[PDB]
């Protein structure tokens, strides 16, 4: 229809003198921000102009791929009027829509709805490529050493020319890829939400195309709402169609979202410092660490020391000291063991939830792995590798073979991996914090034997663990009175974890608290005292490993408090943690150590 | 919008431009709206649209708007849906000699002046190639004096190009084609304007030739060379160690 | 603005897949079986326009079941070659489509036997009444479709070829091989069991 | 124009100086002696000297580069003739090599914009495929006309053979004995695994190089490179890649057994001063472990170990192990691990491993086959990567029998042998 004159003038009048509340020309802000940010897109809420007039939407529905025409050029006109030379820089502008009420599933699509506005739901998976494709074409002719003029490209065909400006010759033509201009084209898979598939039925799938410089705005495992158009695909080679002559379908999406980038602001570090320097945040940190279970505080504190990490240093590039902290839990499966580690995955930064065989993200190692797309060799690494600065979780540590154990051994030993396979030799940075778990032999821990004797683990990687916490059956009545009540209530002071993770993000970057050698020979005094007192009544000794680990814990608590340097009355906390970690890790013979080593309390 | 303006402002190669762009936009919109006008390569979908846009608004100029097989087809479909001197007594047109003058990339005012000369004095002719060739050669010599002066090689190259374009091996005839037209066109006011503009006056400046011919010895015959020449030449041997 | 569907249900007789022969072609016949798969809804070619390759003359007719390739008649017959044509997408009508895979039922199987299966196709608004992993009672007609999977098999193979006797002086033989399977169609289905 | 640019560029060659000394002039003079026909260039040096080339080379690099090539050729011709007149026919174009440190941009942040411009980035290397060749100057004869011609290609290692010099189409045969060619290779790249999303696999990209920019890199060597986002061949789509125009690599990543053997002269004086000092042994014993206590007896052995010993070859082939073998034995603490951790830092070319072989690290020759053509190639080994070097081990207790046999034989002859189905090997350990 040639109603384009009235349509254009009326939609431009809408764009210009739109007013909804307080005479608010909302789109002026949109356009001026577009000009400021050199943006290639602008959005228009469907609801308000639909309310004003609906035959706009009627003519859009009849042919929206044609309705786009007046809108893009009107956007260009508005952009030029307020931003001269924007036409010189940005060749063309695309548009976006929002607030469309019609709802279609991924299986509800019917022929009566195609070639009209379509709004779907699903999850983006199997993202592939940000490939370029043409939008302006010029050529390199052979019969004449000249070129072609600019030419916009349609949405559904290639281009090929047989004439020439000099003459009517169909000379060989080639595109000048070295001078043309391109845009963004993507192929994206889209699948229905498994959380609402009705009983018995299966979830269908589709395919999606993403354009308008909006590529790489999605990641697998996200709920999306793409609103756009719908049509078929005449991709040639269609004369070999057996059965009935039926064609596929593909969507062209305009609007994209991710609902259904953490950073610190000035007031946010102001409050961080305000609370850090005020009266021992540590008690509240342990209170708000993980409310998943009421549980117990000792391993919460151990893992709290694990979170923040310490401070690495070297004596002039030699004799390195590990800054990050390690942990290792163990106990009967009857209690919570695989809960708080997943909570830590959810709460921390650049954390990973890997596992052994079965229901695992990666095999905890690095290998020359294939890719489904065009056979792409890649060097993936275990969850340890991804968290070279961060932490890496594990559960069911016992369930490993030789090589997947030697890998974690190498990690905790030299903070570096090595590969000597497939014509490639390399090392990486494996300075990750480790968390793990395991299952004691027989369920119960067998209180009447030492650790290595009880569990069949090996010592060389067992040594690295500054903390080896353990619990057993808690048989008292109060255990029931608390745990059963809490669990049943699950179906009947602490600070937000968002603020906690933003705090750790703020802490790992700025503060590197020092420690002055003021009264620090007490370290040597107490170390020698307890190193003799170990032989006095026990079998196994205590080594300078624990000394260095207590120093790491001291600096970790310095970071935790966010104080300028070490505080004397927190070395007490660190020493007590290591002491009472060693207490439970021995035979009943250690019962004398209970009374003897309490002076350093 | 970029390509639309590119093609619309290709017509030269007040309200006209604005009304024409609006007409082209809405005409293309109407042609693409229905499913009745398909199999149409955009490669050339902004030519007769522009023709009918010119036809519509107020005024229409037949020439240089269609400037082919499918042109008429689309028009109907849309309008229903809605040597070189021995040759004797040769003929010429505007664009033939415009091309011959435009192979040098000379401006359009000079070409228009030559065309006016032709259409005024092409009645008693024997061979228009001679007059047009002389005209364009004496335009080149007058406008390109600077680069010819700084590079005496041009003289031979230009003469070879205009000897090969007219398919001849002898050149004294070209020399005649230059001097005769110089004799004929020697006293016209527009020629005067061109002379004062491009300051050839036989290839030498006015302020020098007056003293050259008046009978003085202060006339600057530049057997010597300018100071800046020496200043810029010194650099060549400054780096002679390499 | 008018497209129709029909169905016939509550037939008296039931035929298993093994109880179907070559004398029930194009004949209404009730079957019952099982489902093991579904397929993708893809709008099918009910009607579709074309255009002359030398003008805008549109034809809004369609050759629907098979032989979906070429119409002939042109409104302005003045054409050097009126044999072939062009196509169009918008001046057309479409209707839903769906494919499933039907399967034998356990309570009616013979000895030394696999659940012999075959493919059945749906149409129209009756779609969405299929279901994986269930027994159903189909009803329709014995549609058949081309295939080549049956090559390399014994016996002689039929082959089509246009005649060249009676008219003369006019692979040049244009020989097309024909060998067909026996699929099925469904006007109406119900969930049995 | 183009000649104003070519002159503004050629002035940069001979009329540029810093630290009161010519740099590129004498660099070219030395290169011509080396017979290199190339150079090195820093684009930071060009911003201050002249701004008439930076803002236009940024956006039209392919358009401006060949001009610089020809300018370099002209300078080369002048200096060649002048040098021949000074002391004591075929001078092809010189490749231009440059680098930069302005910034780095990751593959993730790329887009379909700034295509054909110049960009900077980082990554890791994988592929060393093949020395695929291209043509630069090849001669032609027509089969019927016997009409000789010639063709030369410049940078795109655009036009095809002539379609007509009756002879018909395709009238040309290609000579080889009088042609010329260069080498190139298809190189890959992929982002740093530590800076990636938690879930998805990484993405790689392909590149190409030319005569003297080849063979510079071996996989694993982290490199930063700068190139042009060029294109060649859904509905209508062309593949993206990058063309190399400048490569910088770490001086020496993971130890290369082909290391430096010609030291400078300025160090020799202090080397000999330390040699002639009578306190050498005490200095070494004091400094081999500055942050460590006691065990002077133990530390007094590492100095003997590192310097190897008496290599002695007899006319029977029974060589004596030039080096020595050591074994700590101790309880936790006592620095039994810290010394081993440190020793790699000091050692020039040596490897460190745990017991049983580390993650994807065969303690000895773990040979397998080729991903392409399924052929036999020796893969590697912790006992041969460090050929002519020391090896550090921990947790010597938990060995596999097969793993221990080979290392146990190395500890006495230092020559492993593998004689599996098809491959027969004598690969020297010497460690
Ligand atoms: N104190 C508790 N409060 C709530 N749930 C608990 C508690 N202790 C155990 N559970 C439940 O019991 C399960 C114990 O599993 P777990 O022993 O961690 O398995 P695995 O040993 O294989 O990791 C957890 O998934 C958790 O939901
Ligand atoms: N003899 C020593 N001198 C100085 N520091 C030591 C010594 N022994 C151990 N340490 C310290 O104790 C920690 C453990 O070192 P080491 O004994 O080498 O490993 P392990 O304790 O596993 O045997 C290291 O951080 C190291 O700094
Ligand atoms: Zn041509
Ligand atoms: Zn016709
Ligand atoms: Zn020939």
């Amino acid at each position: 229809p040639n109603v384009s004159r009235t349509i254009a003038r009326e939609l431009k009048s809408f764009l210009l003198e739109y007013t909804d509340e307080t005479g608010r020309s909302v789109y002026g802000a949109r356009i001026r921000t577009l000009g400021e940010m050199n943006s290639e897109s602008l959005e228009v809420n469907y609801r308000h102009l639909a309310e004003s007039k609906a035959i706009l939407a009627l003519f859009l529905a009849k042919c929206p791929e044609e309705m786009l025409k007046i809108f893009d050029l009107v956007a260009m006109e508005a952009t030029e009027l307020h931003y001269p030379d924007y036409a010189r820089i940005h060749s063309e502008i695309h548009v976006r829509i929002s607030d469309f009420p019609t709802i279609y599933s991924l299986r509800e699509l019917r022929e009566s709805n195609l070639s009209s506005l379509v709004r779907v739901t699903g999850v983006v998976t199997r993202r592939t490529g940000v490939f370029p494709q043409l939008k302006y074409v010029k050529f390199n002719c052979l019969k004449c050493g000249s070129i072609l003029g600019p030419f916009f490209q349609d949405s559904n065909e290639e281009i090929r020319i047989s004439f020439c400006t000099n003459c009517k010759s169909k000379g060989p033509f080639r595109v000048n890829g070295e001078k043309t201009v391109y845009r963004n084209y993507q192929r994206v898979t889209l699948q229905e939400a498994p959380g609402t598939v009705p009983p018995g039925r299966l979830p269908r799938h589709r395919e999606v195309i993403l354009l308008a410089d909006l590529v790489d705005v999605s990641k697998p495992g996200e709920e999306v709402e793409v609103t756009g158009i719908y049509k078929n695909n005449y991709d040639g080679n269609l004369n070999a169609k057996n059965g009935f002559p039926v064609f596929a379908t593909i969507i062209e999406a305009n609007s994209i979202k991710r609902r259904e980038v953490f950073s610190w602001t000035e007031e946010e570090e102001r409050e961080f410092r305000k609370i850090s320097r005020d009266r021992g945040i540590i008690d509240k940190i342990i209170s708000s660490m993980a409310p998943s279970i009421y549980g117990h505080r000792d391993i919460k504190t151990a893992v709290a020391c694990s979170l923040f990490g310490g401070v690495p240093k070297n004596v002039n590039g030699k004799h390195s000291i590990r800054g990050d902290i390690n942990v290792l839990l163990l106990g009967d499966p009857g209690t919570a063991k695989s809960q708080i580690l997943k909570y830590v995955e959810k709460t921390a930064h650049r954390a990973v939830f890997a596992t052994g065989q079965g229901a695992s993200a990666v095999g905890l190692t690095a290998s020359v792995r294939k890719d489904p797309i065009t056979k792409e060799w890649t060097l993936e690494g275990g969850a340890l590798v991804l968290a070279d600065k961060g932490v890496c979780l594990i559960d069911e540590f016992d369930k490993m073979n030789d090589q997947d154990r030697t890998s974690i051994h190498e990690a905790m030993e030299q903070q570096s991996i090595s590969i000597s396979k497939a014509g490639i030799v390399t090392t990486l940075q494996a300075r990750c914090s480790i968390i793990a778990a395991a299952n004691p032999n027989g369920g119960r821990y067998n209180s009447t034997l030492p650790l290595a004797q009880n569990v069949s683990l090996t010592e060389p990687i067992l040594s690295r663990f500054d903390i080896l916490c353990v619990v057993r059956d808690l048989v008292d009545e109060e255990a029931d009175e608390r745990l059963a009540t809490f669990v049943v209530d699950s179906h009947v002071s602490p600070i937000p974890q968002e603020l906690l993770m933003k705090y750790i993000h703020y802490a790992r970057t700025k503060i590197y608290p020092k420690l002055h050698q003021m009264d620090m020979d007490k370290v040597s005094r107490v170390y020698a005292d307890l190193r003799r007192e170990s032989i006095s009544t026990g079998s196994f000794p205590i080594t300078v490993r624990h000394l260095e680990s207590i120093l790491r814990i001291a600096e970790s608590f310095a970071k935790m408090r966010l104080s300028e340097f070490v505080s004397s009355y927190d070395l007490d906390r660190a020493i007590k943690v290591v002491v009472d970690s060693f207490v439970d890790a021995q035979k009943v013979s250690v019962r004398r150590q209970l009374r003897r080593s309490f002076a350093i309390y | 919008q970029h390509c639309v303006a590119e093609v619309l402002r290709l017509d030269p190669q007040s309200g006209y431009l604005k009304k024409l762009t609006n007409a082209t936009s809405i005409l293309y919109n109407t042609s693409l709206n229905k499913v009745m006008l398909k199999q149409d390569e955009e490669v050339a979908r902004c030519h007769i649209c522009a023709y009918i846009a010119s036809q519509k608004m107020n005024e229409k100029h037949m020439p240089d708007l269609c400037y082919p097989k499918k042109a008429k087809h689309l028009m109907n479909l849309f309008r229903q849906s809605l040597s070189l001197l021995v040759k004797k007594y040769c003929k010429m047109t505007t664009e033939e000699i415009i091309r011959l003058c435009n192979d040098f990339e000379l401006p359009r005012e000079v070409a228009y002046k030559i065309v006016d000369e032709y259409n005024i004095n092409a009645s008693r002719l024997v061979c228009p190639w001679q007059l047009v060739c002389g005209l364009v050669l004496n335009c080149t010599f007058i406008v390109f004096n600077e680069r010819r002066r700084k590079d005496p090689r041009i003289d031979h190259f230009i003469v070879s190009k205009m000897c090969s374009l007219m398919l001849t091996s002898k050149v004294d005839d070209v020399i005649e084609c230059v001097k005769l037209v110089k004799e004929l066109i020697i006293g016209e006011k527009w020629f005067r304007d061109l002379q004062i503009r491009y300051d050839d006056f036989d290839g030498i400046r006015y302020d020098e030739i007056i003293f050259r011919k008046l009978g003085s010895m202060l006339q600057t015959t530049n057997i010597l060379v300018t100071d800046d020449q020496y200043n810029i030449w010194k650099k060549r041997i400054e780096m002679d160690l390499a | 603005e008018r497209v129709f569907q029909i169905s016939f249900f509550n037939l008296p007789t039931v035929h298993r897949i093994r109880d179907i022969r070559s004398e029930k072609i194009g004949s209404l016949l009730s079957i019952s079986g099982t489902v093991t798969r579904t397929s993708e809804v893809r709008p099918e070619l009910y009607k579709a326009s074309f255009t002359c390759d030398m003008c805008r003359a549109i034809v809004d007719n369609v050759e629907q079941s098979f032989k979906y390739t070429e119409p002939t008649f042109c409104p302005n017959p003045s054409c050097e070659n009126r044999a072939f044509w062009t196509l169009n997408v918008t001046r057309s009508r479409f209707l839903d489509w769906q494919k499933v895979r039907i399967q034998e039922n356990a309570n009616e199987i013979p000895t030394g036997s696999m659940p012999r299966t075959l493919d059945v196709i749906l149409r129209g608004d009756s779609v969405e009444r299929a279901k994986p992993g269930d027994r159903c009672k189909f009803t329709g007609v014995e549609i058949v479709v081309p295939d080549v999977t049956q090559l390399g098999l014994p016996g002689v193979k039929p082959s089509s070829t246009l005649d060249t006797r009676g008219i003369s002086k006019t692979r040049s033989l244009g020989v097309r091989d024909l060998t067909y399977k026996i699929s099925f169609l469904a006007c109406h289905v119900i969930s049995i069991g | 124009d183009n000649t104003e640019i070519i002159k503004s560029f050629k002035n940069f060659i001979l009329e540029f100086r810093l630290d009161s000394q010519f740099i590129y002039r004498d660099q070219l003079r030395n290169n011509i002696l080396v017979k290199n026909y190339s150079l090195t260039v820093n684009m930071e040096h060009l911003i201050g000297y002249n701004e008439d080339i930076y803002k236009k080379l940024s956006d039209e690099p392919s358009d401006i580069i060949p001009l610089f090539e020809t300018a370099i050729t002209q300078v080369a011709k002048r200096i060649s003739i002048l040098s021949r007149a000074q002391s004591a026919n075929s001078l092809p174009t010189f490749q231009l090599i440059l680098n930069s440190n302005a910034n780095q941009i990751p593959l993730r942040d790329l887009d379909s914009e700034h295509v054909s411009k110049i960009v900077r980035l980082s990554g890791i290397i994988i592929s060393t495929s093949v020395l695929s060749s291209r043509a630069t100057y090849l001669s032609i004869m027509c089969r019927n006309c016997r009409h000789t011609t010639s063709i030369t290609i410049n940078n795109f290692n655009t036009v095809s053979l002539p379609r007509s010099c009756n002879c018909g189409p395709d009238p040309y045969i290609i000579i080889h004995e009088s042609s010329k060619f260069i080498d190139q290779q298809f190189l890959k790249l992929q982002e740093i695994p530590e800076l990636v999303p938690v879930g998805e696999m990484p993405r790689n990209l392909t590149m190409t190089c030319d005569r003297y920019l080849t063979n510079k890199v071996i996989p694993g060597t982290r490199v930063t490179i700068v190139g042009i986002y060029s294109i060649y061949n859904g509905v209508a789509i062309r593949t993206p890649y990058i063309k190399i125009l400048g490569i910088q690599s770490d001086v020496e990543t993971s130890s290369i057994w082909n290391s430096v053997t010609m030291f400078t002269e300025e160090e020799e004086e202090e080397f000999l001063q330390l040699s002639r000092n009578p306190k050498l042994y005490e200095i070494l014993t004091n400094s081999i472990a500055p942050s460590i206590f006691g065990n002077e007896d133990i530390k007094k052995a590492i100095v003997c170990l590192l310097m190897g010993g008496s290599k002695k070859i007899l006319p029977d082939g029974m060589r004596l192990r030039g080096d020595i073998n050591v074994l700590l034995l101790g309880d936790p603490g006592t620095a039994k691990s810290q010394l081993l951790k440190f020793v790699e830092k000091v050692s020039p070319i040596a490897v460190y491993t745990s017991g049983k072989g580390s993650s994807a690290a065969g303690l000895t020759a773990s040979v397998q086959r080729d991903p392409m053509t399924r052929e036999f190639y020796l893969e590697g080994g912790a006992m041969v990567l460090a050929d002519g070097g020391v090896v550090c081990i921990d947790e010597f207790d938990k060995m596999r029998d097969e793993d221990r046999v080979a290392i146990h034989e190395a500890m006495e002859q230092q020559t492993i042998s593998i004689a599996k189905a098809g491959i027969t090997t004598v690969l020297n350990s010497r460690t």
